[PDB]
């Protein structure tokens, strides 16, 4: 009996998770527009804050390299609130 | 400073064990409540 | 506060390892050390290992040290050595809390610490790394490739474990 | 949030659970009240000496035991794998050592314990 | 409203360990032909009452050679962790969703040991003193027995998720798959929890009290009530692994109907072998397990790592 | 580099200092071990978990399963010196001089 | 060393779609295979292009071909999906094994009304081939030049001159 | 033979426990080999779809990939539901 | 100890050494070392005296101590370049860190403290194990890791390790101090050479190895432990007396015998690295390893020690040891000097 | 290794976790996979002495890729001025800072 409904449930997680292949494309262009909309926000914020630094240039890349870098959370969240820091960092972390 | 003794056994000191004289009873209830058993263990086995 | 959550962790983690260091009573100092290994716990929690931090709580807390109590309870030195016996724990307890508030402080304020190495003080929230898991836990799926990969390693430390057996029980045996 | 909130719960619950269990029936003890309790006689002095190798010996072959039985928590994850035919060897290979372990510790003496 | 949920959870659970004194009483009288508390209240209901605050207007007396701050903490540990070990049960929707529940459940009922060996040690008497090494003796031996069963019988659950557990029992209970592991667990869960035979530990006839020996009135319930505490969750933790129910999402009721009345049953099964069988001996209590018990456990083990794989029914791992 | 990891490499340097640091309980100095490994273990979860080196997640298993068994044989030490002398003291565990 | 070149917030203004997790959990089978192409353009860009701010055009692209995935069963039967995505949205871990016959209903519709089919399983997991027209890129590392190797040994071995040469030994 | 069954009888007698030990570790390693579905077992495991199967680039003469997840082209796994 | 149990533990030990020399992954590495110590101790337990004991704790606290220091060396590495593969690592605070991890190991720089103690306690049999083949598993690590290696930090630890060895070494009755502390003052020979060209480390090893199997062997078969119970041995086999004395003066160093060659290849190295005071003063220190070996050459065959009536039983006997690879190893540890050239083989 | 036994044999123990950028399970990447892919093809065949100057820029953007100190110092130093701005109100943080 335990074998018939272990495989059910195998067809039952494969059909799960052929939902979220089909979901991954609407989440991927939704994260991608969302992070490096937020990185502007960001790189905004650093040209008003920093004109009256003795040097700071904005938009330095830290990497010397072109390629894309995926965003370290700290330049990311690093001017937000503090909900926004607890709830990002560890919220699923805590999530009992 | 002595030199090592020659078949490197090092003389035993006193005894580091002993046998645990257990005053049992008489308030335990296994005592029957009079009983004053006291016996020699070495751990468990007596 | 939240905010540096880690911090704390880190800190009673600190204060629980000079708890022992500062060689206190063996039970006394096995209850400084189950603290820092509580605490240090939650740090690898905040950090989405938990299957490594619940196992530090399982063989390690009640693990190692439980059979440490029993050499505790078998060596049993005339006096309890509790922190009140000496004077020299107390002072190395009293020192242990002092560098360690004194560059926190040194790092709250500059945050340019050079002790040996340069290090940050920032908030401990910022390393962390941004991107999903999907449905796989990383921290499960890198544990569970011990049987994959880690063939090599699974015959060593078994072999290592099967030794272990064999020399405890002879060096036990007092000929 | 609620993780340690939930420990922390706990912990206040039992502190206070035995706060109004120490303070309020007011404490009236006395020396002989507080003397150690042995079957009704005086006791002669004690509760500091080693006790021989067999609490020591089982206490480090269930050591080593719980070390290996360490190794083998991840087998629901492992049996996910994609080469089941080296995961199952594998974890073969840990059950019959961890026998193999029981296997010499049963034979010479071992657990039949001194005495 | 999270916090008037969690005082939802700890504190019927006080009152039903309270009421666990009575039933026990008068169902260990009701073997031994007698009748149990009754006079005490219709059926002696309210005897619990009576016993709980008897003790605690009792003098918490801390005997001459002992440390104050090691005393007290022990039952700070062992009345905590019984009341922890309840956050992630299953109960309708689990409290704690922890995605290892059953991890967080070994760890923590291994991390109880450490009142036994505090508790011996801070009394400060032979008399306790042996009676709490032996005690985390037979603890510590029986455990790996217990993490042992739980692969074997997790394996083809999923994972370490407990709310998983039901999902698997969702069509047979999951006792007929493992029943040599079923009863497997149940030993191992009495040697635990220290009842008869397993009750060397305290040993009321040969042990007087066993570590509480000495431990009187305030905190001495705190060891009753974590020990009792215990019983129902070890009973409970049995009855979701083993004796599994159905959850329909539209009515947890039922399934909590289902629990809650099985796990009664499991624990009335466990008084019922304390008033039936005489108590073991410590060396028995090594062998038994050392020598009957660890290799039907790693055997079981096996058969139950391969199964999966010789019928093609592994379980999925969400 | 983070504020945390000065938290256990200091751990472990003080931890160090109490395994050197001796008294009269190598009892305690094995504390000051096994705590030593603590810091190993925790420190070495913190890198391999922020960086994602999945396989790497193998080491701090490895790490505890060998560590446990220096404890195996550190404790085992502790019942034979506790034999030939009865305790765990470290200034009468000198008989070897010459 | 350089600028971390970021878009302008003005082509991020695009049209999101504004519906619940089990929304899309509850059509995601009959949306996957529907929207596949544009889908496989966009993600296709993401693991080739490697960098996000090249798949801007196509991350918006998706995210249309979503809605007029999502307004066609507004002019047709919406009402079996309100109570699908709502008895899907009871379950926990919306699973689609206690809500089937709402499922029945809702696929019963698309089956005529727009003439969809329901995915079988792995359908869905099936690797597609995606046809498109933009290059691929060159080095979607931007790596630099590679430094050159030394040069190889070459040469038939000859016999040791005048033997070892260490010192007094002749040979 | 004669001592085998004997000893095998007799060992019965005094020790139930590690024979039937014995033998189900005995079972729980041969079997493995000898199961026809562990081939199933790997094939279903290899099923599930954990990461996305990132489209490939198409530029023509691969036939086995679909360009449509519909298509009767790809891997296709009729046996498992009825497995 | 069961003989099986006895060649199981061996095994082991054997494997853990050879496991630490084909690991390319750093954690491997380590469990070589810490498999290797976990059998270790067993085998100075097999005569079970409470001098050994002593032995095998102290053994065991400083090897224990050094390989967990050495775990941090490797988390240093792993934390500033995310690196297991054993190789040029990448911190001069991980390369500090292991090199003093790794000489506690081989007890060279005040570490050495335990080296002594513990070959005094353990039987002659485990003496030769410990200071002959629990020295390949450190050096190792320092082979392959020799290019990221601080010039200065490693010199040093060479210095004291033949200044220490060497000197305390005039000042030892019994035999098993004295090879301990040659072994320390040995230890420095090869480690100086170490940062420079790691070739004739080797050939050091090798050659270093040849006397402390010829001597520890030759020892055994003399059953004698202190200088006077090795005096008497000329009345019983004056003839073993009379190779151990060679032995006695090659591996002091003395041309044209075997033990001339390592250090002669030493100060050649160094000296093409511009480093002429460095070899200078280690070479007039081998000396002080000369001085105690020319006292024992003095007691045991140049000159003749009075014996005692009970010797008389000895000479109606015979040993009944087979001394398996004593002939070959004198042989080969006295005279190669002619024989140099082929170092480059180790190349 | 001393003695390379597994490129002799051929039969890989240990360095299929040497480095991050190998095999993983379920192909699921490294926090520095497409740095020190680049930094490991930089140091093939080129050897230690040459590779430690050659391939500088590949390692120390490796290297602060994972270690993420000027990153976190860029940060840092963001924040420190602001705090030392915005005390004084100087500037206010627009909406989207506090949502
Ligand atoms: C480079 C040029 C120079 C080096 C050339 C290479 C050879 C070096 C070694 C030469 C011989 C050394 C020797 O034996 O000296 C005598 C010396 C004393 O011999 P003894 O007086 O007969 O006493 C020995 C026992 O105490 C007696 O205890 P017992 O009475 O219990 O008898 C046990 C004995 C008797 O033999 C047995 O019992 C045989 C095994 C039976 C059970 C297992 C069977 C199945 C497995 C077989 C494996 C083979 O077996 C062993 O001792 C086990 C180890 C040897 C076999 C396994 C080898 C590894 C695998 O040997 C030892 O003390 C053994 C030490 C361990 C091996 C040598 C380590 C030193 C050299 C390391 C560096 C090597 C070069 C590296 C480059
Ligand atoms: C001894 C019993 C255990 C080893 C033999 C049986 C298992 C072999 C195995 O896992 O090989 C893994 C590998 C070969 O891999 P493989 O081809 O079996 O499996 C590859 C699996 N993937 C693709 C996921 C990586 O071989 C070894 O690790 C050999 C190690 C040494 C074995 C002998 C020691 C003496
Ligand atoms: C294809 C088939 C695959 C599977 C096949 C498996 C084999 C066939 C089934 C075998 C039996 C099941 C597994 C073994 C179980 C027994 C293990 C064992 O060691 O037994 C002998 C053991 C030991 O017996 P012993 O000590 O007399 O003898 C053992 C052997 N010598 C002498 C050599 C040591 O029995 C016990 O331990 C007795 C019970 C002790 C605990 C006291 C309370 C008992 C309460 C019983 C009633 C309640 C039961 C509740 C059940 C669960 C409910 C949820
Ligand atoms: C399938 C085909 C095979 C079927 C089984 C065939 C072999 C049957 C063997 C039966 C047991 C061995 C013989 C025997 O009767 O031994 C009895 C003896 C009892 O020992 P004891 O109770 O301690 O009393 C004497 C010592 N004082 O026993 C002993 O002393 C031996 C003690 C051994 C300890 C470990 C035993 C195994 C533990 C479980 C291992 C894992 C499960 C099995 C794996 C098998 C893999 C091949
Ligand atoms: C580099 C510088 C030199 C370095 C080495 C120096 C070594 C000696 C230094 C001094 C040592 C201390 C003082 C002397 C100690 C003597 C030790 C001893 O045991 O002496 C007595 C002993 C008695 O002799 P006995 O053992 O009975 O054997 C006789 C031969 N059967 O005598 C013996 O046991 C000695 C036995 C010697 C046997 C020699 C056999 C020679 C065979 C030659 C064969 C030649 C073949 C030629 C072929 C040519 C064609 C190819």
């Amino acid at each position: 009996s335990m074998m018939k409904w272990n495989r059910e449930r195998r067809r039952l997680q494969i059909e799960d998770f052929e939902a979220r292949i089909a979901l991954m494309p609407l989440f991927q262009a939704e994260k991608d527009r969302r992070v490096l909309q937020m990185l502007r926000e960001n790189l905004e914020e650093e040209a008003i804050i920093m004109k009256d630094v003795p040097d700071w240039k904005v938009g330095e890349s830290v990497f010397h390299t072109t390629r894309w870098v995926t965003p370290m959370m700290g330049e990311l969240y690093g001017l937000r609130t503090n909900e926004e820091i607890l709830s990002a960092t560890y919220g699923f972390i805590w999530y009992t | 400073w002595k030199p090592p003794p020659w078949n490197d056994v090092d003389p035993p000191k006193d005894t580091l064990v002993s046998n645990l004289t257990l005053n049992f009873g008489p308030q335990h209830p296994a005592a029957h409540g009079v009983l004053r058993l006291v016996m020699e263990l070495s751990g468990e086995m007596v | 506060m939240t905010m540096y959550i880690a911090f704390i962790l880190s800190t009673i983690f600190v204060i629980g390892f000079v708890g022992f260091s500062s060689k206190p009573s063996p039970i006394y100092g096995g209850l400084g050390l189950i603290v820092s290994g509580g605490v240090g716990c939650g740090i690898v929690l905040n950090f989405g290992g938990s299957f490594l931090g619940l196992m530090v709580f399982l063989i390690y807390l009640g693990g190692m040290l439980v059979v440490f109590g029993y050499t505790t309870a078998m060596a049993t030195e005339m006096y309890p050595e509790v922190w009140v016996s000496n004077k020299t724990v107390f002072g190395a307890f009293v020192s242990g809390l002092m560098m360690e508030f004194c560059m926190v402080y040194y790092a709250l304020k500059e945050e340019e610490v050079e002790i040996i190495f340069k290090f940050n003080g920032l908030g401990d929230w910022v390393i962390y790394d941004t991107g999903d898991s999907g449905f796989f836990s990383e921290e499960a799926m890198g544990i569970a490739a011990l049987y994959s990969y880690g063939t090599w390693l699974v015959i060593v430390t078994g072999w290592s474990l099967l030794i272990g057996v064999v020399v405890i029980m002879e060096i036990t045996r007092g000929n | 949030m609620n993780i340690m909130l939930t420990l922390l719960t706990n912990v206040t619950l039992a502190s206070l659970l035995v706060l109004i269990a120490f303070w309020l029936p007011q404490l009236n003890a006395y020396s002989e009240k507080t003397s150690p309790y042995e079957c009704g006689f005086d006791p002669m002095g004690s509760a500091r000496l080693p006790f021989s190798m067999k609490f020591f010996l089982v206490a480090i072959t269930f050591l080593l035991f719980d070390l290996e039985i360490a190794l083998l928590l991840p087998l629901p994850w492992a049996s996910q794998t994609n080469n089941l035919k080296t995961m199952l060897t594998m974890a073969l290979f840990l059950l019959i050592l961890l026998a193999a372990s029981l296997a010499y510790e049963w034979t010479q003496k071992g657990l039949e314990w001194a005495e | 409203m999270f916090m008037i949920n969690i005082l939802s959870l700890i504190i019927p659970i006080l009152l039903a360990v309270a009421f666990l004194t009575l039933v026990e009483r008068k169902v260990l009288g009701y073997m031994q032909l007698r009748k149990g508390p009754n006079v005490v209240g219709p059926y002696g209901l309210l005897q619990p009452i009576a016993d709980a605050l008897k003790l605690v207007t009792k003098e918490p007396l801390r005997p001459g050679t002992s440390s104050i701050s090691m005393f007290i903490i022990a039952p700070i540990l062992g009345l905590s962790l019984a009341l922890t070990m309840w956050v992630p049960l299953p109960m309708p929707y689990p409290l704690i969703n922890m995605n290892l529940g059953v991890l967080f459940m070994l760890a923590m009922s291994s991390l109880a040991v450490y009142s036994i060996l505090w508790s011996g040690w801070a009394s400060n008497s032979k008399y306790a003193l042996i009676g709490a090494l032996r005690a985390v003796a037979q603890t510590i031996s029986y455990e790996v027995t217990l993490a042992i069963i739980l692969l074997s019988v997790l394996l083809m659950n999923g994972s370490y998720t407990l709310s998983t557990l039901i999902t698997t029992q969702e069509h047979i209970w999951m006792i007929f798959t493992s029943w040599p592991l079923a009863m497997m667990w149940f030993i191992s869960t009495l040697a635990e929890t220290n009842r008869a035979p397993f009750d060397l530990t305290e040993g009321e006839s040969e042990l007087v009290s066993g570590f509480n020996v000495e431990y009187a009135a305030g905190p001495f319930a705190m060891f009753f009530m974590a020990e009792y505490a215990n019983i129902i969750m070890m009973n409970a933790f049995t009855a979701i692994l083993f004796l599994g129910a159905s959850h329909d999402p539209h009515t947890p009721e039922l399934y909590t109907i289902n629990f809650v009345l099985k796990t009664l049953a499991l624990t009335i099964t466990f008084l019922w072998i304390r008033a039936s069988y005489p108590r073991f001996r410590y060396d028995q209590l090594m062998h038994l397990l050392w020598k009957s018990f660890l290799p039907l456990t790693l055997a079981l083990c096996m058969w139950h790592i391969s199964l999966p794989i010789m019928t093609a029914s592994i379980p999925p791992q969400s | 580099m983070p504020l945390v990891y000065m938290n256990i490499i200091m751990a472990f340097a003080i931890a160090l200092a109490g395994l050197l640091m001796y008294r009269s309980h190598l009892m305690s100095s094995l504390l000051c071990l096994e705590g030593m490994m603590l810091s190993l273990f925790i420190m070495s979860t913190l890198i391999i978990l922020n960086t994602h080196f999945t396989l790497a997640n193998m080491m701090p298993i490895i790490l505890l399963v060998f560590a446990a068994c220096e404890a195996a044989l550190g404790l085992s030490l502790l019942v034979m010196v506790s034999n030939t002398y009865g305790t765990d003291y470290v200034q009468n565990l000198n008989l070897l001089q010459c | 060393p350089g600028i971390v070149e970021l878009p302008t917030l003005e082509d991020l203004k695009v049209q999101e779609v504004k519906v619940s997790s089990s929304v899309l959990k509850a059509a995601a089978h009959h949306y996957g295979a529907q929207c596949d192409k544009p889908n496989k353009e966009f993600m296709l860009c993401r693991w080739e292009e490697k960098d996000p701010r090249r798949c801007l055009e196509e991350g918006k692209l998706v995210n249309q071909c979503a809605l007029d995935f999502f307004r066609q069963i507004k002019r047709h039967c919406a009402e079996p999906f309100t109570e699908y995505w709502t008895c899907i949205d009871y379950s926990g871990l919306q699973l689609f094994r206690h809500c089937r016959k709402q499922q029945a209903k809702f696929d019963e519709c698309v089956l005529d009304k727009l003439g969809w089919v329901r995915p079988d399983l792995g359908e869905l997991s099936k690797v597609t081939k995606v046809k498109t027209d933009r290059p691929l890129p060159e080095n979607p590392y931007h790596s630099r030049a590679r430094p050159e190797p030394n040069p190889e040994a070459e040469g038939d071995l000859k016999p040791a001159k005048h033997g070892s040469r260490l010192f007094f030994w002749t040979m | 033979a004669g001592r085998i069954a004997s000893f095998l009888k007799n060992a019965w007698a005094k020790e139930p426990v590690l024979v039937a030990s014995f033998a189900i570790g005995g079972l729980a390693i041969i079997l493995p080999s000898l199961s026809p579905y562990t081939n199933y077992a790997i094939r279903i495991n290899r099923a599930t779809p954990y990461n996305y199967p990132v489209p490939l680039r198409d530029d023509g003469n691969m036939p086995d990939v679909p360009s449509h997840p519909q298509d009767p082209q790809g891997p296709s796994l009729e046996w498992l539901k009825n497995l | 100890m069961n003989p099986i149990i006895y060649t199981t533990l061996i095994m082991t030990v054997m494997s853990g050494t050879m496991l630490v020399m084909i690991s390319s992954h750093w954690l491997l590495i380590w469990i070589g070392f810490e498999m290797n110590l976990l059998a270790m101790i067993p085998v100075l337990m097999k005569n079970f005296n409470p001098r050994a004991t002593e032995a095998a704790t102290k053994y065991f606290l400083t090897q224990a101590t050094a390989s967990m220091m050495l775990m941090m060396a490797i988390i240093i590495n792993l934390l500033y370049s995310g690196q297991w593969t054993i190789t040029k690592m990448f911190n001069p605070v991980a390369m500090t860190m292991m090199t003093m991890a790794l000489a506690m190991k081989l007890g060279l720089s005040p570490f050495h403290f335990w080296v002594p103690e513990v070959t005094q306690g353990i039987s002659l049999q485990a003496g030769l194990l410990l200071l002959t083949w629990q020295k390949l598993a450190p050096l190792s690590v320092l082979c392959q890791i020799s290019q990221s290696i601080n010039p200065n930090l490693m010199l040093t630890m060479a210095m004291l390790s033949i200044l220490i060895g060497g000197w305390g070494g005039l000042n030892q009755t019994q035999l098993r101090k004295i090879m301990a502390y040659s072994s320390i003052a040995h230890m420095g020979w090869m480690t100086a050479v170490l940062p420079y060209n790691t070739t004739m480390t080797i050939l050091n090893l090798l050659i270093y190895i040849t006397m402390t199997l010829a001597m520890f062997m030759l020892l055994i078969h003399s059953s004698a432990t202190t200088t006077l119970s090795l005096s008497h041995t000329w009345n019983k086999m004056p003839v073993i007396t009379s190779l151990m004395m060679v032995t006695l003066l090659s591996m002091g160093g003395l041309p044209p015998l075997s033990g001339f060659m390592p250090k002669w290849m030493i100060i050649q190295e160094m000296t093409k690295n511009e480093s002429i005071i460095m070899p200078t003063l280690m070479a007039m220190t081998a000396l002080l390893n000369l001085y105690f070996y020319m006292r024992l050459a003095y007691s045991s065959s140049l000159t003749m020690f009075p014996s005692t009536n009970n010797m008389k039983m000895k000479w109606q006997f015979e040993h009944t040891k087979q001394m398996k690879l004593l002939p070959t190893m004198i042989v080969l540890s006295t005279l190669v000097l002619p024989m140099t050239p082929a170092l480059s083989s180790l190349n | 290794p001393f003695f390379d036994v597994q490129k002799r044999l051929g039969l890989d123990l240990d360095r299929w976790m040497t480095i991050q950028s190998a095999e993983q399970p379920h192909k699921i990447p490294g926090r520095c996979h497409a740095f020190e892919k680049e930094w490991i093809e930089c140091a093939h065949g080129i050897g230690g002495i040459r590779a430690e100057k050659e391939c500088k820029i590949e390692f120390d953007d490796f290297v602060e890729c994972l270690l993420r100190q000027k990153t976190m110092k860029r940060l840092s130093a963001i924040k420190r001025q602001r705090d030392k701005l915005i005390k004084e109100g100087k500037y206010t943080p627009p909406p989207h800072h506090l949502g």
